[PDB]
C-alpha cells in the first residue's frame, strides 16, 4: 500500500454518497444544459443544423487565407 | 487516519469531473433534430 | 439552411399550378419511398433500368410528362415506358398492380401524393446527386 | 454451500461450472434451466416477430428469421408464400413462452432446491460419467426422443397440412407429400456426393420427397440406434479408442455441433429449398444470376440479339458455356451457373438455357422475380444498410441468409476451439497432468535427447 | 511386437528428432505436395486466366515477375466452387492456364496445416504438458481458413480466394476494402487491436523481462550466458519488474503473478486473431463493415460529409477499377 | 545539501498511488491537455472550414466518425499558437481553424517525452535496467515520422492524419493510392515486426501456460504461483524438446528469448518509421521500372503489381475532389477511370 484510503473502501461508504448523489447528477445536467441552450455551439464556433450553408449557397466555407482566415470566417458567418 | 485530498485526489476528478459532465452533453446530443 | 415552404413548393399540374408540402408530408414521403421505391430508386437512379431515372427533367421529357404530382400520382397508378407507348403495371409496382406488388396494397390516395412531393423536393435540396448514382456519393 | 468455493472445488470462479461434473442434480437443473433459455427464446423472439410483422411486405425485409421457419412448415401462408394466416406464428411463439416457464421451474427447482446428487435419491436418474451403460443408456433415451422429432417432420408433411415447396407446378404453394423417397441409393447418395461446385453434399436436397423420405430413413435410425444403445454396452475396440469423463463426452458433442453449425451456414447459403427465397430472400448465387437475366430481359426488349452479342472479353455479354458445354449466363456470375431455382428452370433445356425460351417464352412473372431478387442481393453493412459497402443510407436491408449464414459460421467456429479445448483437458485429466508438470518426475527428463 | 505395432511404436515415438505422430502421417505428404507444387508454380507456371475472361495473369518468375509481384495465381472464375484436380483437365497445359495449382496447393495446405494443429496437441500429449498451444495456434489456422477457403464459399469462386503472392495479398485486401468497407467491420478493428496490442505486449514483456535480469555476467559477456538451458532458479527478478511497471502506471495495473501475465499475453493476440477471422469468414457472407455514407445531414437536407464518406470516395474508386473487364451488369453482386 | 531543489524532490519521488516524478512535471499536463483536447474536439468540434466536414458528436457523428481534424491547407505549417497570428487569441476562431489538431500533436509530443523520461526515473529508482524506456523509441518514432515528419514534408500540416477513427482509416487508403505504400519494403518490415511480435505473444503465453509445473491442487493453476518464489513456474527443458520436435527448432536461454520479445517489433516499428520519413518526401517505392517498360510495349502482359496500380488511379481520381477541397478538382465524369459496368 501507499498510504491513500482503499478504493473499495471509500465508493461503499455512506459520506461518499452524500456527496456525490448530489455532485455526480450536478455534473451530469451542466453538460447537459451546455449543449441544451446552445451555448456549445458558440463557445466552439460548431454549425447548428441551419448554418452550415446559406439557402441557396451549393459551396463550402472553406478558409484560403493563412492570415486572414479569422476575418474569412466571419465574412462566411455575415453571409448566413 | 486516512487523509482526504491527495495527488490521488486530483488524478481522479481531472478525469472525473470533465468526465461526468462530457457524458450529459453527449446524451442531450442524443435529442438534438436537423 | 432550411427546408422552406419554397423548397416544398412543387408543381401540381401541367398548367403551372403549384402545391406547397408540410413537413408532415415530406417526412411521410421520405419514409413512404424508401417503404415501396428505394429498393429500386435509391437516390433516384434505377438499379433494374439505369437509363431512366428519377430527375425533374427526365421527367418533364417523359410521355405524359411526369415532373408534376399529377403525372407521379397517375405513374403509380398506371405506369408507362418512357414514350407513354406501352403500360407496364405487370412488372411496375402500382395500384393497378398491388396484386402482384403487395407493398402497394396499403398505399393511399394520400400516400401516392407524399411519394410524389418526395420525388420532386429531393433534387430541390441534393441537386445534380439527385439521379446522379456513384459518381455524386 | 458445498463444493461452492475454489478451495474445495479446485475450480475458479470463472471456471464455476466444472464445480457442477460430479453433482448430477444441480447439472439436471443447469441444463432444463438452459433448455428454459432455448425454447423462452423461440417463444419470445417470435411473438417480437409478428408484432413487427407487416403482413404485405416480404419477411425478408423485415429482419424475420423464425416465421420463415415456421412458413417453411406450410403454417399460415398459401401461394407464392403469400401470408393468409397470422394465428400459426402466434400459437408457436406462445406455446414456446408458456413452456419455457414450465422448464425455467424446473431447473431453478434441480438447481437450488432439489437433491444435488440424484445416485442415492434415484439408481434411473444418477450416473457415475465412468458408467459407459449408463452412458450409452442415457444416449439411446436421447436418440429415441430425436428420432420421434424427425418423424414429426414426417407427419406434418404426410398427414397434416404438408409443407411449402416453391418447387410446385404452377408456382410455390403448400403441398402434402404423398410419395416420400424411401430408396436407400437415392437418400444416402446424397451423403456420397462431392462438397464441391455442382454437387454440394445433402444441401443440394432439391425436392421435398427427398427431405421426408430422409427424415422417415433418419427418425427410424435414431430410434433403432436407441434401442441398441439401451440394450448394449460399448464394445472393447471403442472402450480403447475414447476417453471416458464427462468432459470427454462434451467435448465430442463440441465437435459434432460445430461440425453441423458449419452444414447449416453452407445450407442457409445455398438451398432454396428447405430456405424457400420467398421467406429467406434470394441466395447469393440467385441474386446474380436474377442480375443478368434482369439486363437479358431488358437488352432484348430494346432489340438485342442476346445469344450472339460478343462482350468486351469476346466471351458472351448475355450468355456464354460452362466449362462442360452447358449454356450459361455470362458476366462475373458465370461462376454461380450450379444455381437452380423455379423462376429459372423454365427457361432451361437440356443443353442449359434455350435460346428460343429466352427469346420467345420470358413471362411478366419472371421478369418480376429477378428484378425482386436482383435488388434484395443477400449483401449489406452490419447497421443494415442493403447493398454494396459503396451504398449510401436508405435501404434498410441485410438478407435473413447473411445473418444465418455469419452467426452459425462464428458459432459453429467457437464450437470448434470449445472442442479442442475440452478434448484436449479431457485427454490430460484422464492422463493426470491437467494440473502441469510433476517436478519430481518430469517426463522429458527421463528421456534421451533428441542430438 | 509384431509389424504395426512396431511402426505404431515409431510414429508416436517421443525420441523422433522431428515428432511424427498420427496427425504427422497425413501433415507430412500434404505438406511436402502443397510445398513442391508452390515452388515449382512460383518459379515456372504460366499465366492464369484468374477471372474467367480469357485474361491471364502472370504470377511466375520466369513469366516476368519479381519475388515481390509474383504470385500463385487462384483458379478460374469460371471453375467456381468446382472441384479442379490434375485429373479432371484434359491436359497439363488445360490445367496450368485455369490456375490448377492454386486449388492443388491450398487444399493439401489447409489439411496439413489443420493436421500441425493436431500434431501440437499430440505431442504435449506425449510429453506430460498441458495440451492448450494447439488452441493458439488456431487462432492464425482460422485466418488461413477464412481467406483460402471461407471467403470463397461465399463468394462462390476460389478465384476470390486470396493469392499466394506478396502483390496479390495487397490486391486482395484493397478489392476487400471496396466491397464489405472491412476498416469499418468491428472484428477487423479488435483484430487490429489484437496485433497491436500483441505486439505492444510483447515488446512490453520483452523489456521488462530483460530490465530485471539478475547479474550473473562480467561486463565484457553477454548477459544470455547468466543463464543456462534447464536451471530451476529463475533468471530474473518478477517483485523488481512488477515494482517498476506498477510505479509506471499504478500498482493494480501490474501483473505480479507470472502465470496471469503469461495467460494475458496468449489470449490478447489470439482472441483478437479469432475476430479477425471471424470478421474476413462473415464479411464471406457480405455482412460488411459499418455504412454511414450520408449518415449526417443539415436542416435543409443537403448531406454534410464525414469522414466516412470520405472512405466512401476512395472505396468507390477500387470498386470501378477492379477487374475492369469483368463486369457487364451494374451491381457487382459477388 | 538538503535545499530546495533536495525537498522538492523527495516530494516528488514519494511512492505514493500515482507517481510524479520529475518527468511528471512535464508529463501529466502534456498527457492530460492531448487526451483532453481530443476529447473535447471530437465531443463539439467542427471541421468545416477546414476541410468541408462534421466531426464531433454535436453534429451527429458517432465514435467511429469523430475526429480533431488537421488545419486547412491553406495554413501550412502553421504552428497554429492560439496567440498566434491566425487566430490572434480568438478562441472559437482557432478551434474553427484546426488549431486543437497543432495544440494535440504538440503537446503528445511533449507528453510521449515525458512518459519516456517517466521511464527512465523510475526505472534509475526502482534499480533495473531501462530496456523498457529504450523500447518505447519505437512508438516516438513512429508518432513523430507519420504526425509530423511526413507533414512538414508534405505542403501542410492538412495531410497529416487527422485523429479519429475512421479519418485514421482515410490515411490508411490515401498512403495506397497515392504512395502504393503496401510496396515499401520499409512497411513490409514493418508489418513482419508486429505480425512477428505478436506470434511472438501468443506462442510465449501459451508454451508457458501448458509447461507449467503442477505447484497446487487447484484445477485452477493460478493460485499455484508466489512472486517471491526462487523456482521456475514452467519447464524450460519441455518447452524447449517440444518446439524442437514440432518446428525443428526452439529458444533454450530465456534471456535471449525475452531479448527476442523486444528486438522484433520495436525494430519493426522502426523500419516503418524511415519508410514515411521517404513518403515525406514522395520518396515512394510506387513502381518497378521493368513491369512498366513491359506492360507498356506489351499489351498481354498483366500482374498483380499492374493490377494493384489500376486501383490506386481509381482511389486517386474518385477520392481526390473531396479529400482534397482546397485543390477546387473538377473531374468531369467522362474523365473519370472506371472499368466495364461499373
Ligand atoms: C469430421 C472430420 C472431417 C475431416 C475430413 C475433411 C475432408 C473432407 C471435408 C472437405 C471440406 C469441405 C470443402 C468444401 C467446402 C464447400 O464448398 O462447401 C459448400 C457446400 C455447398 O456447395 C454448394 O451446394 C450447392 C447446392 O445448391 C443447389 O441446390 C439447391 C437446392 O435448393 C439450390 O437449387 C441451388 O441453387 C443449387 O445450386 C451447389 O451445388 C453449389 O455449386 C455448391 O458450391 O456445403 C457443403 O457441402 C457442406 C459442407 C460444409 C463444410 C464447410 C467447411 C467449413 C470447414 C472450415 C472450418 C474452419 C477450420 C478452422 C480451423 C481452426
Ligand atoms: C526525435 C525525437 C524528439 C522528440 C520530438 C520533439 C517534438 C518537438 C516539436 C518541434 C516542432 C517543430 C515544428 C517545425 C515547424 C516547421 O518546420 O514549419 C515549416 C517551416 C517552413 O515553412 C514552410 O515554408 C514553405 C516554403 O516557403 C518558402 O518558399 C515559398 C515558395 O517559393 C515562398 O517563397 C515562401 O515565402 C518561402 O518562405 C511553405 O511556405 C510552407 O507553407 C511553410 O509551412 O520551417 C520552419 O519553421 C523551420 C525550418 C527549419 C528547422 C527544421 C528543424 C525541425 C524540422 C525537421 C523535419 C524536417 C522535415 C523534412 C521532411 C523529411
Ligand atoms: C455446450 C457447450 C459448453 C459447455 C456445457 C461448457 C462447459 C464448461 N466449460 Mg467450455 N467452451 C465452450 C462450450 C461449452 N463449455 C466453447 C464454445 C468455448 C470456446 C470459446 C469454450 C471454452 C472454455 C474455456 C477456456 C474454459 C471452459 C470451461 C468450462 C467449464 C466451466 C464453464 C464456466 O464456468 O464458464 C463461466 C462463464 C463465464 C465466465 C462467462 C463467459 C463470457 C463469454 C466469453 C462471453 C460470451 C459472449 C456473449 C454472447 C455476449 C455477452 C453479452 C453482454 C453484452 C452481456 C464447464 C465444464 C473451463 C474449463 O476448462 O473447466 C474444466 C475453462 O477454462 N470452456
Ligand atoms: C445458463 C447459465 C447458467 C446456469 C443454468 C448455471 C447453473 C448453475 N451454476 Mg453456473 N455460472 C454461469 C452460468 C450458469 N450457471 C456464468 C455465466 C458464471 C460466471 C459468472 C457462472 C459461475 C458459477 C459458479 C462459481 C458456481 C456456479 C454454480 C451453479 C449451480 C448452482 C447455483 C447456485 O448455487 O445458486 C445460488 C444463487 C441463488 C440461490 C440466487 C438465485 C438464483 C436463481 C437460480 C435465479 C433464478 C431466477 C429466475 C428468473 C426465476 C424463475 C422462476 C420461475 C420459473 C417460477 C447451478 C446449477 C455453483 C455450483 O456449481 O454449485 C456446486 C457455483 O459455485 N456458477
Ligand atoms: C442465431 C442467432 C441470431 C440471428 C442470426 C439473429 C438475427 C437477427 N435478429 Mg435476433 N436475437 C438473438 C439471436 C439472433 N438474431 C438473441 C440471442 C437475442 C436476445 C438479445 C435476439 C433478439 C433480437 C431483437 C430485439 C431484434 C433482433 C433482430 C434481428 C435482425 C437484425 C440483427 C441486428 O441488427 O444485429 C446487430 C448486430 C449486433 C448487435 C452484433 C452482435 C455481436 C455479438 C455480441 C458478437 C458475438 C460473438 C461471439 C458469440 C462472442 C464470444 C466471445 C468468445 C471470445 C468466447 C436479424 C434478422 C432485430 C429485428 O430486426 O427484429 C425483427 C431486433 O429488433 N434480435
Ligand atoms: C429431462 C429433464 C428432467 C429429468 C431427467 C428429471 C428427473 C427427475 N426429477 Mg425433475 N423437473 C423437470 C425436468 C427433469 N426432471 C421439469 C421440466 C419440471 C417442471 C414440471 C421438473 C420438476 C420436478 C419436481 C418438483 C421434482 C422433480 C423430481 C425428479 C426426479 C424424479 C421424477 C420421477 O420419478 O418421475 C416419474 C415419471 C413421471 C411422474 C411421468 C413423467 C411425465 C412426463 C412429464 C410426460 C412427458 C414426457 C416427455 C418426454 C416430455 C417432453 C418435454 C420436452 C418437449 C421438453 C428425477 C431425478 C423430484 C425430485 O427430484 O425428488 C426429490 C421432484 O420432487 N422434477
Ligand atoms: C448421437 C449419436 C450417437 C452417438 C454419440 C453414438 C455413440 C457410440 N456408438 Mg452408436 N449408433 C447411432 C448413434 C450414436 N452412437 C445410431 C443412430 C445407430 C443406428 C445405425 C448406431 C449404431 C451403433 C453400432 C452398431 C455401434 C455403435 C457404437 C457406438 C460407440 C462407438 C462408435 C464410434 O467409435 O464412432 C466413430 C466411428 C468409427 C470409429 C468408424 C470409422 C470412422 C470413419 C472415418 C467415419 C467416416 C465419416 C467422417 C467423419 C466424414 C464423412 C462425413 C459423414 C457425415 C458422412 C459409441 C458409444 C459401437 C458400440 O460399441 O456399440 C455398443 C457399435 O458397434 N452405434
Ligand atoms: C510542462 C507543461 C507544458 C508544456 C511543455 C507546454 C507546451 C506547449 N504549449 Mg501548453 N499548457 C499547459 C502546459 C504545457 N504546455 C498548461 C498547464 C495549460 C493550461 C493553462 C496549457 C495551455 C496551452 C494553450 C491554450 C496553448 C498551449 C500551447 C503550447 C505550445 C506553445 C507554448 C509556447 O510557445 O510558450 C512559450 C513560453 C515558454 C517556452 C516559457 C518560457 C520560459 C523561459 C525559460 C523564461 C523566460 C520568460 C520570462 C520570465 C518572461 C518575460 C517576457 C517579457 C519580455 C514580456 C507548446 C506545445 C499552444 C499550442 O498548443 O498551440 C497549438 C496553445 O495555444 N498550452
Ligand atoms: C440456475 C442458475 C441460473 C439460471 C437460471 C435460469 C436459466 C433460469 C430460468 C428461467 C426461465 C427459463 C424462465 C422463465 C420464464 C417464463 C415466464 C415467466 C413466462 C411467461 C409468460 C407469460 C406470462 C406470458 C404471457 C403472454 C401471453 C399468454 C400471450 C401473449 C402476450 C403475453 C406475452 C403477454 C443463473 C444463471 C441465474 C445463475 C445461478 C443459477
Ligand atoms: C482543449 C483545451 C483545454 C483543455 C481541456 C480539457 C483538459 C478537457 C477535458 C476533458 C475530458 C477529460 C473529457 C472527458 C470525457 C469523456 C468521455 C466522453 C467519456 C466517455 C466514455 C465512454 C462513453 C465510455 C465507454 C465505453 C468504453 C470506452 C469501454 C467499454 C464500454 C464502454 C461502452 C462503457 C484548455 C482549456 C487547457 C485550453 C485550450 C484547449
Ligand atoms: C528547477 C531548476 C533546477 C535547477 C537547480 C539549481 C539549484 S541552485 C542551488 O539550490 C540550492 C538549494 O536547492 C541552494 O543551496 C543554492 O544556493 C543554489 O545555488
Ligand atoms: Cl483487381
Ligand atoms: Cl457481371
Ligand atoms: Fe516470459
Amino acid at each position: 500500500t501507499t498510504g491513500e484510503r482503499p478504493f473499495s473502501d471509500i465508493i461503499t461508504s455512506v459520506r461518499y454518497w452524500v456527496i456525490h448523489s448530489i455532485t455526480i447528477p450536478a455534473l451530469f445536467i451542466a453538460g447537459w444544459l451546455f449543449v441544451s441552450t446552445g451555448l456549445a455551439y458558440d463557445v466552439f464556433g460548431t454549425p447548428r443544423p441551419d448554418s452550415y450553408y446559406a439557402q441557396e449557397q451549393r459551396s463550402i466555407p472553406l478558409v484560403t487565407d493563412r492570415f486572414e482566415a479569422k476575418q474569412q470566417v466571419e465574412t462566411f458567418l455575415e453571409q448566413l | 487516519s486516512y487523509p482526504i485530498f491527495t495527488v490521488r485526489w486530483v488524478a481522479v476528478h481531472t478525469l472525473a469531473v470533465p468526465t461526468i459532465f462530457f457524458l450529459g452533453a453527449i446524451a442531450a446530443m442524443q435529442f438534438i433534430q436537423r | 439552411a432550411e427546408l422552406t415552404p419554397e423548397v416544398l413548393t412543387v408543381p401540381l399540374n401541367s398548367e403551372g399550378k403549384t402545391i406547397t408540402l408540410t413537413e408532415k408530408q415530406y417526412l411521410e414521403g421520405k419514409r413512404l419511398f424508401q417503404y415501396a421505391c428505394a429498393s429500386c430508386h435509391v437516390g433516384g437512379i434505377t438499379k433494374t433500368n439505369p437509363s431512366l431515372d428519377l430527375r425533374t427533367e427526365t421527367l418533364a421529357l417523359a410521355t405524359p410528362p411526369r415532373d408534376n404530382i399529377e403525372g407521379l400520382v397517375d405513374y403509380m397508378k398506371n405506369p408507362t415506358t418512357y414514350d407513354g407507348e406501352q403500360e407496364i403495371a405487370e412488372v411496375h409496382p402500382s395500384l393497378r398492380s398491388a396484386d402482384i406488388f403487395p407493398k402497394m396494397r396499403n398505399l393511399t390516395e394520400k400516400d401516392l401524393v407524399a411519394i410524389a412531393g418526395h420525388i420532386l423536393v429531393e433534387p430541390k435540396i441534393l441537386g445534380d446527386k439527385w439521379g446522379g448514382g456513384k459518381v455524386y456519393y | 454451500a458445498t463444493n461452492r468455493d475454489q478451495e474445495s472445488s479446485g475450480f475458479a470462479w470463472w471456471a464455476g461450472n466444472a464445480r457442477l461434473i460430479n453433482l448430477s442434480g444441480k447439472l439436471l437443473g443447469a441444463h432444463v434451466a438452459h433448455a428454459g433459455l432455448i425454447v423462452f427464446w423461440a417463444g419470445a423472439m417470435t411473438l417480437f416477430e409478428l408484432a413487427h410483422f407487416i403482413p404485405e411486405k416480404p419477411m425478408y425485409e423485415q429482419g424475420l428469421i423464425l416465421i420463415p421457419h415456421i412458413a417453411t412448415l406450410g403454417w399460415g401462408v398459401g401461394p407464392g408464400g403469400e401470408v393468409v394466416d397470422t394465428f400459426p406464428f402466434f400459437v408457436v411463439g406462445v406455446v414456446h413462452l408458456i413452456s419455457s416457464a414450465v422448464l425455467g421451474f424446473g431447473g431453478v427447482y434441480h438447481a437450488i432446491r432439489g437433491p444435488e446428487t440424484l445416485e442415492e435419491y434415484s439408481s434411473f436418474f444418477g450416473y457415475d460419467w465412468k458408467d459407459k451403460n449408463k452412458m450409452t443408456t442415457i444416449l439411446g433415451f436421447h436418440l429415441i426422443v430425436l428420432g420421434i422429432g424427425a418423424l414429426l417432420l414426417v407427419a406434418k408433411a404426410m398427414f397434416f397440412g404438408g409443407l411449402y415447396d416453391t418447387w410446385a407446378p404452377g408456382g410455390g404453394d403448400v403441398r402434402v407429400i404423398t410419395n416420400p423417397t424411401l430408396d436407400p441409393r437415392v437418400i444416402f447418395g446424397y451423403l456420397l456426393k462431392s462438397p464441391f461446385g455442382g454437387e454440394g453434399w445433402i444441401v443440394s436436397v432439391n425436392n421435398l420427397e427427398d427431405v421426408v423420405g430422409g427424415h422417415i430413413w433418419i427418425g427410424l435410425i435414431c430410434i433403432a440406434g436407441g434401442i441398441w444403445h439401451i440394450l448394449t454396452t460399448p464394445f472393447g475396440w471403442a472402450r480403447r479408442a475414447f476417453i471416458w469423463s464427462g468432459e470427454a463426452y462434451l467435448s465430442y458433442s463440441l465437435g459434432a455441433l460445430s461440425m453441423m453449425g458449419f452444414i447449416a451456414t453452407c445450407f442457409v447459403w445455398f438451398n432454396n429449398t428447405v430456405y424457400p427465397s420467398e421467406f429467406y430472400g434470394p441466395t447469393g448465387p440467385e441474386a446474380s444470376q436474377a442480375q443478368a437475366m434482369t439486363f437479358l430481359i431488358r437488352d432484348q426488349k430494346l432489340g438485342a440479339n442476346v445469344g450472339s452479342a460478343q462482350g468486351p472479353t469476346g466471351l458472351g455479354k448475355y450468355l456464354m458455356r460452362s466449362p462442360t458445354g452447358e449454356i450459361i449466363f455470362g458476366g462475373e456470375t458465370m461462376r454461380f451457373w450450379d444455381f437452380r431455382g423455379p423462376w429459372l428452370e423454365p427457361l432451361r433445356g437440356p443443353n442449359g438455357l434455350d435460346l428460343n425460351k429466352i427469346k420467345n417464352d420470358i413471362q411478366p412473372w419472371q421478369e418480376r422475380r429477378a428484378a425482386e431478387y436482383m435488388t434484395h442481393a443477400p449483401l449489406g453493412s452490419l447497421n443494415s444498410v442493403g447493398g454494396v459497402a459503396t451504398e449510401i443510407n436508405s435501404v434498410n436491408f441485410v438478407s435473413p441468409r447473411s445473418w444465418l449464414a455469419t452467426s452459425h459460421f462464428v458459432l459453429a467456429f467457437f464450437f470448434l476451439v470449445g472442442h479442442l479445448w475440452h478434448a484436449g483437458r479431457a485427454r490430460a485429466a484422464a492422463a493426470g497432468f491437467e494440473k502441469g508438470i510433476d517436478r519430481e518426475s518430469e517426463p522429458v527428463l527421463s528421456m534421451p535427447s533428441l542430438d | 511386437a509384431n509389424l504395426w505395432e512396431r511402426f505404431c511404436n515409431w510414429v508416436t515415438s517421443t525420441d523422433n528428432r522431428l515428432y511424427v505422430g498420427w496427425f504427422g502421417v497425413i501433415m507430412i505428404p500434404t505438406l511436402l505436395a502443397a510445398t513442391i507444387c508452390f515452388v515449382i508454380a512460383f518459379i515456372a507456371a504460366p499465366p492464369v486466366d484468374i477471372d474467367g475472361i480469357r485474361e491471364p495473369v502472370s504470377g511466375s518468375l520466369l513469366y516476368g515477375n519479381n519475388i515481390i509481384t509474383g504470385a500463385v495465381v487462384p483458379s478460374s472464375n469460371a471453375i467456381g466452387l468446382h472441384f479442379y484436380p490434375i485429373w479432371e483437365a484434359a491436359s497439363l497445359d488445360e490445367w496450368l492456364y485455369n490456375g490448377g495449382p492454386y486449388q492443388l496447393i491450398i487444399f493439401h495446405f489447409l489439411l496439413g496445416a489443420s493436421c500441425y494443429m493436431g500434431r501440437q496437441w499430440e505431442l504435449s500429449y506425449r510429453l506430460g504438458m498441458r495440451p492448450w498451444i494447439c488452441v493458439a495456434y488456431s487462432a492464425p489456422l482460422a485466418s488461413a481458413f477464412a481467406v483460402f477457403l471461407i471467403y470463397p464459399i461465399g463468394q462462390g469462386s476460389f478465384s476470390d480466394g486470396m493469392p499466394l503472392g506478396i502483390s496479390g495479398t495487397f490486391n486482395f485486401m484493397i478489392v476487400f476494402q471496396a466491397e464489405h468497407n472491412i476498416l469499418m467491420h468491428p472484428f477487423h478493428q479488435l483484430g487490429v487491436a489484437g496485433v497491436f496490442g500483441g505486439a505492444l505486449f510483447c515488446a512490453m514483456h520483452g523489456s521488462l523481462v530483460t530490465s530485471s535480469l539478475i547479474r550473473e555476467t562480467t561486463e565484457t559477456e553477454s548477459a544470455n550466458y547468466g543463464y543456462k538451458f534447464g536451471q530451476e532458479e529463475e533468471t530474473y527478478n518478477i517483485v523488481a519488474a512488477h515494482g517498476y511497471f506498477g510505479r509506471l502506471i499504478f500498482q493494480y495495473a501490474s501483473f505480479n503473478n507470472s502465470r496471469s501475465l503469461h495467460f494475458f499475453l496468449a489470449a490478447w493476440p489470439v482472441v483478437g486473431v479469432w475476430f479477425a477471422a471471424l470478421g474476413i469468414s462473415t464479411m464471406a457472407f457480405n455482412l460488411n463493415g459499418f455504412n454511414f455514407n450520408h449518415s449526417v445531414i443539415d436542416a435543409k437536407g443537403n448531406v454534410i460529409n464525414t469522414w466516412a464518406d470520405i472512405i466512401n470516395r476512395a472505396n468507390l474508386g477500387m470498386e470501378v477499377m477492379h477487374e475492369r473487364n469483368a463486369h457487364n451488369f451494374p451491381l457487382d453482386l459477388a | 545539501e538538503r535545499g530546495w531543489f533536495d525537498i522538492l524532490d523527495d516530494w516528488l519521488k514519494r511512492d505514493r498511488f500515482v507517481f510524479v516524478g520529475w518527468s511528471g512535471i512535464l508529463l501529466f499536463p502534456c498527457a492530460y491537455l492531448a487526451l483532453g483536447g481530443w476529447l473535447t474536439g471530437t465531443t463539439f468540434v467542427t471541421s468545416w472550414y477546414t476541410h468541408g466536414l462534421a466531426s464531433s458528436y454535436l453534429e451527429g457523428c458517432n465514435f467511429l466518425t469523430v475526429a480533431v481534424s488537421t488545419p486547412a491547407n491553406s495554413m501550412g505549417h502553421s504552428l497554429l499558437l492560439l496567440w498566434g497570428p491566425e487566430a490572434q487569441g480568438d478562441f472559437t476562431r482557432w478551434c474553427q481553424l484546426g488549431g486543437l489538431w497543432t495544440f494535440i500533436a504538440l503537446h503528445g509530443a511533449f507528453g510521449l517525452i515525458g512518459f519516456m523520461l517517466r521511464q527512465f526515473e523510475i526505472a534509475r529508482l526502482v534499480g533495473v535496467r531501462p530496456y523498457n524506456a529504450i523500447a518505447f523509441s519505437a512508438p516516438i518514432a513512429v508518432f513523430v515520422s507519420v504526425f509530423l515528419i511526413y507533414p512538414l514534408g508534405q505542403s501542410s500540416w492538412f495531410f497529416a492524419p487527422s485523429f479519429g477513427v475512421a479519418a485514421i482509416f482515410r490515411f490508411l487508403l490515401f498512403f495506397q493510392g497515392f504512395h502504393n505504400w503496401t510496396l515499401n519494403p520499409f512497411h513490409m518490415m514493418g508489418v513482419a515486426g508486429v505480425l512477428g511480435g505478436a506470434l511472438l505473444c501468443a506462442i510465449h503465453g501459451a508454451t508457458v501456460e501448458n509447461t507449467l509445473f503442477q505447484d497446487g491442487e487447484g484445477a485452477s493453476t493460478f493460485r499455484a504461483f508466489n512472486p517471491t518464489q526462487a523456482e521456475e513456474t514452467y519447464s524450460m527443458v519441455t518447452a524447449n524438446r517440444f518446439w524442437s520436435q514440432i518446428f525443428g527448432i526452439a529458444f533454450s536461454n530465456k534471456r535471449w528469448l525475452h531479448f527476442f520479445m523486444l528486438f522484433v517489433p520495436v525494430t519493426g516499428l522502426w523500419m516503418s518509421a524511415i519508410g514515411v520519413v521517404g513518403l515525406a518526401l514522395n520518396l515512394r517505392s510506387y513502381d518497378f521500372i521493368s513491369q512498366e517498360i513491359r506492360a507498356a510495349e506489351d499489351p498481354e502482359f498483366e500482374t498483380f503489381y499492374t493490377k494493384n496500380l489500376l486501383l490506386n488511379e481509381g482511389i486517386r481520381a474518385w477520392m481526390a475532389p473531396q479529400d482534397q477541397p482546397h485543390e477546387n478538382f473538377v473531374f468531369p465524369e467522362e474523365v473519370l477511370p472506371r472499368g466495364n459496368a461499373l
